[PDB]
């Protein structure tokens, strides 16, 4: 085409994202896989708006001009899920392809002309970004009841609707609105804002982003005068990271306090893959930023109270999810729950728990050792971002793409597919919790050991017990003479008595 | 340039063809074409060897242009067989040895010759003395453009029927039947022999 046919084409693509955007709540349950292929042309628009790759004229060559299987660019890790389930070596039918070459992989020039085209008139820039970080939250509910299975085909429609959208997102360039937004203060902010904001944050630090940002902000109307100083003053770094991340530990804390007392959860009630793994994204960036902070070595004067209260919360959701999956009675359903209370078989202390669990005929064996078989060894190790991540400009943002792909990596399953989710982010809870209560001056013993004691003895967290063992041992005990085996035997008396006495029936 | 043209020549004199050097030179025939058949006169002999060696070179061993090429070639020589200039660096004899080896397996040039062709390569002064995007659409709208037959007419044998077919045909098109047979008849020394049988 000519310069005008492409801009047009190009303000018309535009003018579809801001406009499909709005009746956002129907998105929510749609599946996004017609969106995910308009936003993989406009990629493809913006990486090469002005010439015309070569790999493209020997694919349509050889595809389409050469006489009588495909060549193309598919996504190597959606394409190895796909295959994966389809199992006996066929993939007839290419479904998740890419069409730029996988060498752009590196850091993904945009183009003068479309980043010109895209700061003038014709089209709204503040707009389309803020359709941008709204579309994020496109699948959320799709995963929310009717005890219906997701099959293998929405599942990688969503993780390649999802890393289409993070590439795209860390290519556009700033907005002044969100600039604004963000400056002086973080206000009113969502989920997919949040998930925005901490890889925002870690890259305007140290990687030399700023100068991009503040060439891109010459553009669009704001001279560098006012660019200097909000890129100053949007930004001063610790203080900051934990100064949202409180805030969001406290809008769930306050969201997830309507449920109190000991009652079974249904699985309705469970929150939403999003929020989860934004949270772990949170708790990842917090522990990287306070370990090099005090490697390099009052701030946590309230983090420990919020975090007590997320893994209780936490440890409370996935007992829940256990054990709704076991139709069963409430009565012998609490029955159940007095039992695998007092389980677990990862501390050596309690005696009963492998028994009592072994002793039931059939219904808590097979789905436990189901269960427990979830290894949650795709996701990152534990300080793996310090030897493998720490070569390139920013270990944090690469922990965090890391850790939302193992996050994706979990919706194919079909059995028990938020138990990997919930194990990862229990697991890393603890061991924030941890290093933080090493690192801290101030600290409450009661608190800690009873919200602690209960982890290690609970069948439904045995993959986390060790770790808060060893947190506990160090502290409270050798865990030989000192008094912690005796707060072990007067749980486990505890738990005898409840036994004995409330489910006689 | 042309020094950078010529250059696939010169680093294969020494050795065999590489691969990678054809589609560059079928390029540059492509795209001179419309010069190469008007020259002066102190230019002609470097382009004569400079067609010489190309030609060789090709019947030694993508198709659409390999054919476009190789016609280009064949006009060339016919022309340069019906004129024949005083100064040429290819007497009529090696063109006729060259249109037949353009037909068929290449047996007709010999090394004592193409010696001869390099020296005369280097001593021979430049039109413009010698002693990735582009070429890939320019391919795509070769091949757009017209339709390679390919079945109309083990691997290596139906390539090389097909490249002769191709060879052929082109010089067909020309017409070079009636030039060739005509420059046949009116030879200086057959003339003799044809009036004394009249």
């Amino acid at each position: 085409f000519t310069e005008t046919g492409r801009r047009a084409i190009l303000s018309l693509f535009v003018q579809i994202i801001q406009e499909l955007s709005v009746n956002m709540d129907a998105q929510m349950r749609f599946v996004p896989l017609i969106l995910a292929r308009l936003l993989l042309i406009f990629d493809y628009l913006l990486h090469q708006y002005s010439k015309a790759p070569v790999y493209l004229f020997e694919q349509v060559q050889h595809n389409l001009l050469s006489p009588p299987t495909p060549l193309y660019h598919g996504f190597k890790e959606v394409e190895e899920n796909w295959s994966k389930h389809f199992s006996s070596d066929a993939v007839p039918h290419p479904r998740f392809y890419c069409v730029l070459s996988p060498e752009a992989s590196e850091d993904n020039r945009l183009d003068s002309v479309a980043c010109d085209v895209l700061f003038s008139k014709l089209v709204k820039y503040d707009e389309l970004y803020a359709a941008l970080t709204a579309l994020l939250a496109a699948g959320s509910q799709l995963d929310t009841k009717e005890n219906k299975n997701v099959t293998a085909l929405e599942a990688c429609a969503l993780q390649y609707y999802f890393l289409i959208l993070w590439r795209i997102l860390g290519i556009l360039p700033p907005s002044k609105t969100y600039i604004n937004q963000l400056s002086m203060n973080s206000p009113e902010m969502s989920e997919c804002d949040i998930l925005h904001t901490l890889r925002w944050s870690s890259r305007l630090r140290i990687s030399s982003y700023v100068n991009w940002i503040k060439d891109h902000l010459i553009k669009q109307g704001m001279k560098a005068e006012h660019a200097s100083s909000l890129l100053e003053l949007a930004s001063t770094s610790v203080k900051y990271d934990v100064e949202i991340v409180e805030e969001y530990f406290a809008r769930q804390i306050s969201s997830f306090c309507s449920i109190d007392c000991t009652t079974i959860l249904q699985l309705h009630e469970i929150p939403s893959l999003q929020s989860i793994y934004t949270l772990d994204a949170a708790i990842s960036k917090v522990q990287v930023s306070l370990d090099e902070h005090f490697s390099k070595m009052e701030i946590t004067k309230n983090l420990l109270p919020a975090t007590l209260q997320l893994i209780d919360t936490y440890a409370s959701f996935t007992r829940a999810y256990l054990l709704q999956n076991f139709k069963p009675s409430k009565e012998k359903l609490q029955g159940f729950a007095a039992v695998l209370a007092i389980g677990s078989s990862r501390c050596k202390a309690n005696t009963l728990g492998p028994t009592l669990v072994q002793n039931l005929p059939s219904s808590v064996q097979t789905v436990c050792e189901s269960w427990n078989n979830i290894n949650t060894n795709e996701f990152p190790n534990i300080g793996s971002w310090r030897n493998a991540f720490a070569n390139d400009t920013i270990p944090s943002e690469s922990y965090i793409s890391a850790v939302q792909a193992a996050h994706l990596g979990t919706l194919c399953s079909q059995s028990l597919p938020l138990a990997a989710s919930l194990k990862h982010t229990l697991l890393s809870l603890v061991r924030l919790t941890g290093d933080l209560i090493v690192w801290s001056d101030e600290m409450n013993p009661p608190q800690v050991i009873r919200t602690l004691l209960p982890l290690l003895l609970e069948s439904s967290t045995e993959s986390v017990a060790e770790i808060s063992s060893n947190s506990l041992e160090r502290i409270l005990g050798p865990a030989e003479s000192d008094e912690f085996l005796a707060r072990v035997y007067e749980k486990l008396i505890t738990g005898c008595y409840n036994i004995l006495a409330n489910h006689a029936d | 340039g042309w020094e950078v043209a010529v250059r696939p020549l010169l680093s294969a004199s020494y050795s065999a063809f590489e691969m990678k050097e054809l589609p560059q030179l079928v390029a540059s025939v492509i795209e001179s074409e419309s010069e190469i058949l008007h020259h002066e006169k102190q230019y002609e002999p470097f382009y004569s060897s400079f067609v010489a060696l190309s030609t060789h070179y090709i019947t030694t061993v993508q198709l659409q242009s390999v054919a476009a090429a190789c016609k280009v070639l064949i006009e060339f020589s016919l022309l340069r067989l019906e004129n024949p200039d005083e100064a040429c660096a290819v007497s009529q004899k090696h063109l006729i040895l060259l249109i037949k080896g353009l037909c068929t397996g290449c047996s007709r040039l010999d090394r004592t010759e193409i010696i001869t062709f390099t020296a005369m390569m280097k001593s021979a002064k430049l039109p413009q003395t010698l002693s990735r995007q582009k070429e890939v659409q320019m391919n795509f709208l070769n091949q757009l453009t017209s339709v390679f037959n390919p079945r109309t007419v083990a691997s290596a044998i139906k390539t090389k029927n097909v490249f002769i077919a191709q060879n052929v045909a082109s010089l067909q098109e020309l017409g070079g039947s009636e030039k060739l047979l005509r420059v046949c008849l009116n030879l200086p020394y057959f003339l003799r022999y044809i009036n004394r049988f009249q």
